[PDB]
């Protein structure tokens, strides 16, 4: 029946074209927005009809209801709001035109309306048309009712038309990005753009996208992060930089992951991870308060059907040291942090993982065992925003060695609702040590699997001209958007998410 | 001149 | 010797870190930036030394000049500005440490400085150090005379260190982008992000980048434009949208072209190309006026050694009709605009092209002949911002047909300095006509032109739910940056431009 | 708190 509807309406509109009545007109002049109309004329009393005021508005019809002889009501929606069109032949240009145009229109059609402000006896604010013009027809039957998520994500326009909360979600996302921009700009950061196509991918650990460049006759990688370019620009004498942009990591698609996602990375000269911790506190708390109205926000991890938790963004955020509180959570003392790269301590952690029933699929290496243990005993501890700090060097090849702690680095991750929204550390500015670490993990790549980073010689060369003491920071924009929109699925905060049929 | 719409921010 | 310099300095720093003197300290606390240090203490008279004021500053040493013995001068640069460090042995914490730190430092080194504000007898504002700390060494000999483009582009950090005007250029670029964002935000546009990886590339004419996805067994294309997604969002009920983002077109690399470049596209419901023409006028004129302080900008197309033109951005911009004024410039009468797809018209354009000695390499089509002809007789007359309007349908598959003019479309291009910075048109909202034009493009793709558009069924399906009358717009950001930075090469406005091996 | 740098805008 909806198929039959599509055929019939298509035929009808096509014949409107043949008959030269122009179902798709070029220009309609809108005098006032639906929002402005609503708030301007909301003061009207029921029964009011202003004949002195004539306005032109436009929108999409979500409903058509007829008293059926001379009277037809249209529910006209747009801008996330609604306005009633009360059409009676008495107030129309003429009865004949009334009949014609009403026989032409259907639910879902985009129409312009020229008429007068008024209010019905029922007290509903309405516009009483002098003339209605079809701006563009809807050839498909709209759902009565669009609950199925796959259908929502595959056709986003339907979701935006039918579901009002979607608009608010993406508005919130935009507000987040713009807020971050305002923050960093006001802090004296320069907004920059760095190559999204690299010869050597770097800045993070991920499986890259590969593409071919025609004129240069070579393969290039899509960026997994903006880190190295930014640091090279800090070398260039630009002290504070930031980029909010798309990052490509070719990996599994799930609730927290999308192959392409938006990240914000900034780099600040003469700063360390402490300073960036404070800045992160102020930025995140200020963002949440500005957008949501307060420091506390309600979030449903399992969805509306499940339990809701209160996330408190009130600063300062709680800080935990990875190794220490891992020891305290395990009820076991771990090895000294300077011993973390020996096979021995790795074996110890193997025993601890099998003793605590923490699963670590092959390869079982110290880094991944640590990741699983921290994930199990620590990451789950974070509901409110929480700093996990002082990661071991083995987990942080790009991070500067911890000043007071041997074997560790100066680094922190920000966790909200058990998920990681932020990664930051004091940047390693020593070219020799950096190239050394790079070469260790390159030696791992030669040791027979591809996870480990590739060596960037240009970046180390840049480090040889020297890098001022610098701290650096990055944030998943999509996940933050998820938490501020109360979404447990990343596809909710992405306009046209990647889909697997 | 186009009709006025309130900024999202 | 620069090589030997590298060796020696490398060894020196190496045994420095061996001896545990920490050439790469973690944190230096900067009290005040160089800029407002200058602002604050510029009022000082020559000979002044303020002993009760102690400040910490940081920067890169661009020069080292000894007065011999107890006195040595450092040129300390950063933030595009300059501060002299006058190090006097008697004013240092001690003579011994003075000696020690002075023998350690080299030109190019990143240093912190703790000392008193003052001014030399020569009248130079200076800081007199209590202690100088090496924040990070420069292991390479820094250039003396970087005036050559390629070296500047391949290492951007050197270019930024040595050349201030580069920093100023990218500052200008940032200012442009932020200005556009503000302009569109305040007009009620929603800043959005659309997929940069698509199933079928569209929205423009170009050779795509191809990549593989490691989840879905399918291949994917990098986007050549954001158009279709934006229009689909307008269909969704979001009336005003814009995206400033990266766009990929795999093609030749020249002065006006880079494989990846930044574009800004906005789509406005109920607007036509006239509206967009005036909005473009005020946006561009206002941008130029805000950034440069005036409506008129001096530009060198051939470079600083060539002739300069004055570009007048004073609104309104000159409007020109393509076919009409092409007839004016040719001194000949062109076939009526309804006949343009005729092979007879193609032959006429051919004879006109060969009569005017306008070269059009194969394949020779009505559209290519017309494009080269317009490029020769029209685009060259655009110095000031100029609108070229009412393109034929054959040159504009996505543009809505001209309301009063048979065979043409409602479209304009904005030309500055003979180059196209903008492309905009009244959007075609008719799904049947759109699918048909896509059919023509498809047939022409399977035989003729290979950068020709592919049919997008999802987009047409979206058009079937209806698209309100809408005007689309787009602008090359990099080219605008070129014109506002007085650059004849796009590589100038790109931080890390694509370079051939 | 880090030292203040004037906005580029
Ligand atoms: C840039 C980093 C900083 C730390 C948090 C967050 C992690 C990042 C990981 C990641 C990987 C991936 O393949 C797809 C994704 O959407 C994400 C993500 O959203 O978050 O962003
Ligand atoms: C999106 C468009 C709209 C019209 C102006 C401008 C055209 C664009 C053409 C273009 C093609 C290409 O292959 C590489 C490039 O760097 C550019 C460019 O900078 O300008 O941007
Ligand atoms: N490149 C990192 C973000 C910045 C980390 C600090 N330099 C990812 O994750
Ligand atoms: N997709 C175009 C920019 C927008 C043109 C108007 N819809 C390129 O060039």
């Amino acid at each position: 029946d909806p198929n039959q509807y599509y055929k019939i309406r298509s035929q009808a509109i096509h014949q409107l074209k043949v008959n030269g009545e122009d179902p798709y007109p070029h220009k309609f002049h809108v005098d006032i927005s639906l929002t402005d109309f609503i708030q301007k004329y909301s003061h009207l009393q029921p029964g009011d009809h202003l004949t002195d005021i004539t306005l032109k508005v436009a929108g999409r019809i979500h409903a058509k209801r007829a008293s059926g002889g001379k009277l037809i009501f249209y529910d006209l929606r747009g801008e996330g709001v609604k306005l009633q069109v009360m059409a009676n032949s008495r107030n129309y240009k003429s009865e004949e035109e009334f009949i014609h145009i009403n026989n032409k229109l259907r639910r879902g059609d985009i129409i312009g309306v020229q008429g007068n402000p008024g209010k019905t006896k029922k007290g509903e604010l309405s516009i009483i048309p002098y003339e209605i013009t079809l701006l563009s027809p809807c050839l498909h039957m709209l759902p009565h009712l669009l609950k199925d998520k796959e259908t929502r994500y595959r056709q986003r326009y339907l979701d935006l038309i039918l579901n009002d909360f979607v608009r608010q979600k993406f508005i919130i996302r935009s507000k987040i990005i713009t807020y971050i921009r305002s923050f960093l700009d006001e802090l004296g950061f320069l907004e920059i753009e760095t190559p999204m196509m690299n010869i050597i991918p770097g800045g993070a650990v991920a499986k890259p996208f590969i593409t071919y460049h025609n004129e240069l006759d070579m393969n290039l990688y899509m960026r997994i992060a903006t880190e190295l370019y930014h640091k090279m620009l800090v070398v260039g004498g630009i002290d504070r930089v930031y980029e909010i942009g798309r990052v490509f990591r070719n990996e599994g698609i799930d609730l927290t992951h999308n192959p392409e996602f938006t990240s914000c990375e900034f780099y600040m000269a003469y700063a360390d991870y402490h300073d960036l911790m404070e800045i992160t506190e102020k930025m995140v708390s200020g963002m949440v308060k500005h957008i949501t109205g307060s420091y506390k926000v309600t979030y449903h991890p399992d969805g509306p059907e499940g339990q809701a938790y209160d996330v408190d963004f009130t600063p300062p955020f709680r800080r935990i040291n990875m190794v220490e509180e891992l020891e305290k959570a395990l009820g076991m003392k771990l090895p000294e942090t300077n011993l973390f790269e020996t096979e021995e301590t790795r074996k110890i952690l193997d025993d601890i993982c099998v003793a605590k029933a923490v699963e670590c699929p092959p390869p079982r290496t110290t880094a991944r065992l640590l990741d699983k243990l921290v994930g199990e005993f620590l990451e789950v501890t974070c509901i409110n925003p929480t700093f996990i700090c002082d990661h071991p060097q083995i987990m942080s090849p790009l991070a500067k060695w911890h000043r007071s702690k041997e074997g560790l680095t100066e680094r922190f991750e920000l966790f909200v609702m058990k998920k990681e929204i932020c990664n930051a550390y004091t940047e390693l500015n020593d070219p020799m040590r950096q190239r050394q670490l790079f070469e260790e993990q390159a030696k791992a790549k030669a040791a027979g699997d591809d996870e480990a980073m590739f060596i960037d010689e240009n970046f180390c060369t840049a480090l040889e001209y020297g890098l001022p003491p610098t701290a650096g920071w990055g944030m998943g924009i999509d996940r933050v958007a998820m938490f501020l929109t109360d979404s447990n699925n990343i596809k909710e905060v992405l306009l046209f998410p990647a889909m697997k049929p | 001149p186009m009709y006025q719409v309130k900024p999202y921010h």
